[PDB]
């Protein structure tokens, strides 16, 4: 009964599971923002 | 080694946000770290130490030789293709055709960074721009095509890194379940976006009541994974204030598998491009931009200095997976 709703600003951090490096990082404050 | 690239990632992230605190931010810290480490292969004295310290390396722990080996080993694992994941990274140097480079530098650049040397007629600025932009377009498979907008006709060298990432969701979203839904820019401002949804899935999960955020890990198996951090409404700034290697560690360590009733994630595409001069100077990489620059490991003379550092990144999130691309160029003038 747990809901996870990305309907507000959120962060993504993309990693390599072995080297633990960060390939990419994002903050999405507005997914329509051109 | 990895600890350095992460401290640099968060320092850079905060500087990026400071410039425009309500804007989308997308960037590849590894692309920027790799391009600057590549440049440092040619640096000496204070120019060199400022670069490596700015990248957050401790020179008393690791030597210059050991740092470049680390990048070499990492670069070779980021060129992979499978049914789940396409990853590719490249480095290149575009060099004024008549400019004499030291053998040691071009040997090291190819062996450690995979970089070829391309003779380039920068005086024909439009042709040089297209040559570099095509390299980046080819490396990012069409996703980044205008990294270089303006190019000084007196440019001597451009160092370039690109990264391309395409990964399918382990559990894909069904497009039939994507519907327009509110996205709250703040408590009181909201737009409608296509919102993908999944039902009944088991993913690593951590609810950080102390930091007022929920952390989940999608696509967690394999070579790469995506850590999603969802602050409670109006708590993004508080979450950003806690970001660090230590907080990221505790996030990962606190994750536990959990069945999620419903997950909602927007379908969207965003891009950003940056000039990083201001930020790199703030991070202490200063001599490389002045006439005191020492890049004599490139040519055998102190006759080069950095003029511009640009970065572009593009992010695409859709039902089947994600595509991420970024590129960094370091433009170098004569002195
Ligand atoms: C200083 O900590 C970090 C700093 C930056 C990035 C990282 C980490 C980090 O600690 C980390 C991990 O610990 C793990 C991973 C990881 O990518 C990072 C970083 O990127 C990947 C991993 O979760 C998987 O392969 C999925 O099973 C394994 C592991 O997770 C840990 C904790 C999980 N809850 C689970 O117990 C897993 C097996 O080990």
């Amino acid at each position: 009964r747990t809901i996870v709703r990305f309907n507000r600003p959120f962060l993504m951090i993309i990693v390599d599971n072995f080297t633990w490096s960060i390939f990419f990082m994002s903050k999405v404050t507005n997914p329509k923002q051109a | 080694l990895a600890s350095a690239n992460v401290d640099f990632a968060f320092s850079l992230y905060k500087q990026l946000v400071l410039k425009a605190p309500d804007k989308n931010v997308i960037f590849s810290p590894l692309s920027i770290s790799t391009a600057l480490a590549f440049l440092s292969l040619g640096a000496h004295n204070t120019t060199l130490t400022e670069i490596l310290k700015g990248l957050k390396f401790n020179l008393t722990e690791t030597s210059e030789a050991e740092i470049h080996q680390s990048f070499q080993h990492l670069l070779r694992t980021l060129n992979q293709s499978s049914d789940e994941l396409q990853l590719s990274m490249g480095n290149a140097m575009f060099v004024k055709e008549q400019l004499s480079l030291l053998d040691r530098f071009t040997e090291d650049a190819k062996r450690l960074y995979g970089s070829e040397a391309f003779a380039t007629d920068f005086q024909d600025s439009a042709a040089a721009k297209k040559l570099i932009n095509d390299y980046v377009k080819n490396g990012t498979r069409g996703k980044i095509t205008d990294l270089i907008k303006d190019l000084d006709s007196q440019t001597m060298m451009v160092l370039v890194n690109y990264i391309f990432f395409k990964a399918k969701f382990e559990m894909p979203f069904d497009p039939q379940d994507t519907h327009q839904s509110r996205f709250y820019l703040s408590k009181k401002k909201y737009v409608m976006v296509p919102m993908m949804s999944l039902h009944h899935l088991t993913i690593p999960y951590f609810r950080d009541e102390e930091l007022s955020c929920t952390v989940v890990q999608l696509n967690y198996t394999g070579n790469a994974s995506a850590l999603f951090i969802l602050p409670d409404q109006d708590k993004m700034e508080e979450v950003e204030a806690m970001l660090s290697q230590e907080t990221l560690s505790r996030f990962f360590e606190s994750l536990e598998f959990r069945e999620i009733g419903e997950l909602y994630l927007p379908k969207f595409s965003i891009s950003r491009d940056y000039n990083l001069n201001d930020i790199l100077l703030q991070l202490g990489i200063e001599e490389a931009f002045t006439s005191k620059a020492d890049l004599s490991g490139i040519t055998g003379a102190r006759n080069l200095a950095v003029s511009q550092v640009v970065h572009k990144a593009v992010l695409d999130v859709f039902e089947e997976g994600t595509e991420r691309s970024a590129a960094t160029a370091l433009e170098v003038l004569f002195q």
